[PDB]
């Protein structure tokens, strides 16, 4: 027992550390590597959409004319706007992009739907939007009709 | 903060200001020359606190420095200007054309370098001693640029010497480019050339 | 606020769809009606003349 | 004293795992939920400007 104890603190440390058997330098290396209050956040990606209302002053030099996406993971390349659907799942070994991945759903006679994983996107009146997808339907047996 | 996580603006938040477009541009941290064995990070040479620029010995070779946050993300029109306060102590360099070139890399779409702009530098005979002096540059964008970094280039004829580079600052400048504005060009131009 | 609705309807009786590069743009250029009184000085001008 | 070293043992497994009289799942659970450099950072709220 008290051998199973002693490797239980063990397995602590390397748990705290990040991976079994390893060491307290990883685990504070680890701990340091973690970004706490204080520490700086990386702005590299920040997947998601930022609200309108945190944007206290633009810059009018800056503004310039180019049209990007809107939509995260809108290529259905990862597990992302897919989570817990049993009519919808990732897909990937299917799509024109890599990693080859799109949207699965087994149409059991019945409607489906599948909604965007990110959360609202911000309109507003006016402000004309283009929408487009590409869609494949394979071994349709879906009634001919509207 | 990249441009496609930003959905809408606010028209009244628009107004005009000009602001720094790199992180860590005085060098004043030890940012931005990581993982180097030519150039390093000083805390002892400098003008504004913590006296923070960047050291580096010209063996006889070519030099190059990278910013250390990532792509600006620059596009066509938008004038932007670029400016340093370069110096060179005890430069053994060869007394030529070339060594300090205040430049930028433009990547393209899939990030690609199209050109090296010169915004600056030392001109021919590239010897001596100096103090900080400032070069300014004003690049006007090309078609077909995506993103824009700002580099630190030392010719290869160079020989000797310290380079300190301060105060970096490249800046998006100018007014709402006309052709942004919905028909307003063409309503203008009507008007004009009507009277 | 928006969002994109994707929607095999009811009637549908069987098969599996795909779909991949969705892309719902913000597109435009700046509207007319964001400038100060510019759409009133320049019709003025138009209506002037 | 022995006791108490291994009650303290499995407290430290509580405390790794966020709650008092917890597991290791909820140990690697917690250590999942941990964000770090390389993690992907939500866009949520972000508070402030």
């Amino acid at each position: 027992d008290l051998a199973d104890a002693f490797q239980a603190v063990a397995n602590l440390i390397d748990a705290i550390a990040g991976e079994v058997g390893s060491s307290l330098a990883d685990a504070i290396a680890k701990l340091a590597t973690f970004l706490t209050e204080l520490s700086p956040l990386n702005a590299g990606m920040l997947f998601g959409l930022i609200g309108t209302n945190h944007l206290p002053l633009l810059s009018v030099s800056h503004i310039a004319n180019i049209n990007p996406e809107l939509l995260v993971n809108a290529g259905f390349d990862s597990d992302v706007s897919v989570v817990d659907n049993p009519y919808w799942d990732w897909d990937g070994t299917v799509g024109r992009t890599a990693p080859l991945g799109a949207v699965k759903v087994v149409a059991d006679g019945t409607i489906k739907d599948l909604l965007s994983g990110p959360d609202a996107i911000p309109v507003v009146e006016g402000q004309k939007l283009n929408v487009s997808a590409w869609l494949k339907y394979s071994g349709l047996v879906a009634g001919a009709g509207a | 903060i990249g441009t496609n996580h930003l959905p809408l603006l606010s028209v009244s938040h628009i107004a005009n200001i000009n602001p720094e477009l790199l992180v860590n541009a005085g060098f004043d941290s030890d940012v931005s020359v990581v993982d180097n064995p030519y150039w390093d990070w000083d805390g002892t040479v400098g003008r504004t606190a913590p006296l923070g620029a960047v050291k580096v010995v010209a063996d006889g070779t070519i030099k190059d420095l990278l910013s250390g946050p990532d792509a600006i993300p620059v596009v066509e029109g938008q004038k932007l200007n670029v400016s340093a306060w370069l110096k060179y102590s005890g430069l053994v360099a060869g007394a030529g054309a070339g060594s300090i070139r205040l430049s930028g890399t433009a990547y393209s779409a899939d990030g690609e370098v199209v050109a090296y702009p010169d915004f600056g530098g030392i001109p021919d005979g590239a010897s001596g001693t100096s103090d900080w002096t400032q070069v300014t540059g004003q690049y006007v964008v090309p078609a077909g640029v995506t993103q824009f970094r700002l580099r630190l280039s030392v010719r290869e004829n160079a020989t000797g010497g310290t380079v300190w580079f301060d105060d970096c600052s490249v800046k998006k400048a100018g007014l709402l480019p006309q052709g942004l504005v919905d028909g307003l060009v063409q309503a203008l131009s009507d008007l004009l050339t009507w009277l």
